[PDB]
């Protein structure tokens, strides 16, 4: 059973990340923050929710929306390496791995800073803390193919991934990278987590690969120069589409035809026929969190929770651009499943 | 953006055209209501004149500005004594945790 | 004198752009935050800083006329860097769908910018005259 | 006229909106940085206004100056003080603060006219 030995390592990790989701905003606490009607006001209804004093460092007139999301994500980013230095393991790898996401969007953020002519002394103050490590600033040495894997890359542990440098190039790259580590990922997840984590994390990495997947298809038909082979190259082998709407994804080369194929699938078929698709995914993943929070000795809370905390800062930095730009009409289209 | 402040020139020419070619139902309505809001749309006041074409351009101008808006006004009671206490607790705070 | 009811006009055709210039970034605005919303497809969250491109040139050249006491300006297509500014967000696979209109919104700002501009010259030059 | 590139003295945002509409981050050639990114309650009216003495007196190329009008309300007795045909001034919403015609320039000379 799932409890009789997982208590032996992640009782405490589990137990606090447990306390973080119980942190989760509530409809209530979202309802009481769109109430709010000024930054500053946002900031003190927000310091009585588990945010607390984490904008104490900012005056009410220095306060804006940016700063709002920068703090919020800081202190994720924060409980995060907390849990992360608790664990050990099999727990130490699947939070490294929950790294490698972040890690893999500072690779393609550092080159495309790189192209786009900043330096990178500048830029490693934009990388995310999750994502750091030792060679970053030295992966982009110059906008070409020696950089990355080829001189800095293969001493990170995205080397692996791996196996010209345009705007376009770089965004290949990432994809590709992308559908390396979610793969990779969903493996280490299959043969090392025990079976509820197991399942949670494997339906949880579906659905990601599968929200990928819908946003290449889709994103790929405006005047992309990627070919059906290079969609089928950056469509992850684990998805809930995969293999049969996945190919259909790859070979459809007209709005009509992913529409076809996303309409095969149970799961999704709905959320490209109304409202805003990306609306219709962060739902989802919400709901699939809120069920993974359900199995209490998993270490899916984990990933089920940062999803949701990340969410959580995109819900207050919305609330917080509408109420800075008096946007109110649509302060409550938030995602909150709490 | 702004209207124009109904000045003497506004109100003698407002009352003029109300029983000129600007007495059309709606134009009248609308003048009406200028009256009543103490400003006219300015691309109104031209119409009218165009209409006129009498009284003098000249006047002592004054753009009625389109209201900021009231930061709060929706606050419930019980809402602005929760975000007093809030208030309360970070100025306690820069001293109290000091 | 009779062209001081131009001179409403002409305020009028500047109220009206103010009003076209207050929408458009209004919206462009709240498009982009909604853009940072939808953040996961993005490479760092917030679009702004660490975005930008400063080998970008401008595809906008503004070009000034000065052929009258009143000076007249338009923005046309700047005469690669010249490309798409989408492109510089990641435009061909990671840009949400309302990073799109956001730039459609901040576009049609700018004929509307150009006009602003030249009615703003155009009402000192009345009021230096009157 | 040799007046061909556009500056701006904005918000992150707006700058970002900026970019987005197709205004650069440099000139064409001889490319410099051409935009200011003011941050509130992070700059006094000695740097906006050196920024925007930059704008206006040197870069000769600079046809328009587009500023947010906080940073504008900030330091309007500069902008007061300025006064020239080459470059043009526009100030334009932000996205925290609109476009306030109370605070626009042509709104008090027209006013000055009475009529």
């Amino acid at each position: 059973m799932e409890g009789v030995y997982f208590n032996i390592d992640n009782g405490f990790i589990e137990g606090v990340v447990r306390g973080y989701r119980n942190g989760l905003l509530s409809n209530n606490q979202y309802i009481n923050l769109t109430q709010c009607d000024t930054l500053e006001d946002l900031k003190l209804q927000l310091s009585s929710t588990d945010y607390g004093n984490f904008l104490s460092s900012v005056s009410s007139e220095s306060l804006t929306t940016s700063l709002i999301q920068e703090y919020a994500s800081s202190k994720l980013y924060h409980e995060f390496n907390y849990i992360r230095d608790q664990s050990s393991g099999s727990t130490r790898k699947f939070m490294d791995y929950i790294t490698y996401g972040y890690m893999i969007d500072n690779v393609a953020l550092m080159i495309t800073g790189t192209i786009h002519d900043r330096d990178k002394g500048e830029i490693l103050q934009r990388c995310h803390p999750l994502g750091w490590f030792d060679t970053l600033p030295t992966l982009s040495v110059a906008t070409d193919l020696e950089s990355l894997y080829e001189t800095v890359l293969v001493d990170t542990p995205l080397a692996p991934y791996f196996k010209e440098l345009d705007d376009m190039n770089i965004e290949i790259i990432r994809n590709k990278l992308y559908k390396a580590y979610l793969e990779d990922f969903y493996n280490f997840v299959t043969e090392e987590i025990p079976e509820p984590a197991k399942e949670c994390m494997q339906t949880l990495l579906g659905f990601e690969a599968d929200r990928r997947s819908i946003n290449i298809a889709l994103n790929s038909l405006q005047s992309s120069d990627i070919d059906p082979d290079l969609k089928s190259d950056l469509l992850p082998n684990i998805g809930k589409l995969y293999p049969l709407a996945t190919f259909h994804l790859a070979q459809a080369q007209d709005f009509e035809g992913v529409r076809a194929a996303l309409a095969n699938v149970y799961e999704y078929r709905g959320f490209l026929e109304t409202g805003n698709l990306e609306d219709h995914f962060y739902q989802l993943e919400m709901e699939l969190c809120r069920d993974a929070f359900t199995q209490q000795f998993a270490i899916s809370t984990v990933w089920a929770w940062m999803k949701s905390k990340e969410q959580e800062v995109r819900n207050i930095t919305w609330i917080a651009e509408c109420i800075a730009q008096n946007q109110r009409e649509r302060i409550n289209n938030y995602i909150s499943v709490y | 953006m702004f209207e124009i402040k109904l000045n003497d020139r506004i109100t003698e020419f407002l009352r003029k055209f109300k029983n000129s070619a600007k007495s059309n139902e709606g134009i009248d309505e609308d003048i009406d209501l200028f009256l009543k809001r103490h400003a006219i749309p300015m691309q109104s006041l031209l119409f009218y004149v165009k209409e006129y074409r009498i009284k003098e351009l000249l006047k002592p101008l004054e753009f009625e500005f389109k209201p900021k808006a009231v930061r709060g006004l929706h606050y419930s009671e019980d809402f602005k004594k929760k975000l007093e206490f809030l208030k309360y607790q970070e100025q306690e705070l820069e001293y109290q945790s000091m | 004198d009779e062209q001081y009811l131009r001179l409403i006009e002409l305020l009028s055709n500047y109220d009206s752009t103010l009003e076209q210039l207050q929408k458009g970034f209004q919206d462009g605005y709240i498009q982009l935050s909604r853009s940072n919303y939808y953040n996961k497809d993005s490479l760092r969250g917030n679009y702004g800083e660490d975005y930008w491109d400063e080998t970008y040139i401008g595809q906008l050249m503004a070009t000034v006329e000065e052929k009258n006491s009143k000076v007249v300006v338009e923005i046309v297509k700047r005469k690669k860097q010249d490309y798409d500014p989408i492109l510089m967000f990641g435009g061909v696979l990671s840009v949400p769908s309302s990073l799109r209109q956001s730039q459609t919104s901040f576009k049609g700002c700018i004929p509307l910018i150009a006009q602003l501009i030249n009615y703003k010259n155009e009402i000192l030059t009345l009021v230096e005259t009157l | 006229e040799k007046r061909t590139l556009i500056a701006v003295i904005a918000d992150e945002d707006t700058t970002t909106g900026l970019l987005l509409a197709g205004i650069g981050q440099i000139t064409p050639e001889t490319q410099e940085k051409n935009f200011f990114v003011y941050q509130e309650g992070k700059t006094t009216k000695e740097e906006i206004t050196d920024k925007f003495n930059h704008f206006t007196e040197e870069r000769d190329d600079i046809a328009i100056l587009l500023i947010n009008q906080h940073i504008a309300e900030n330091i309007r007795a500069r902008v007061d003080s300025f006064t020239n045909a080459f470059p043009a001034i526009l100030e334009i919403p932000s996205k925290d603060h609109p476009y306030d015609p109370e605070k626009d320039s042509v709104l008090k000379r027209v006013r000055k006219l009475f009529g």
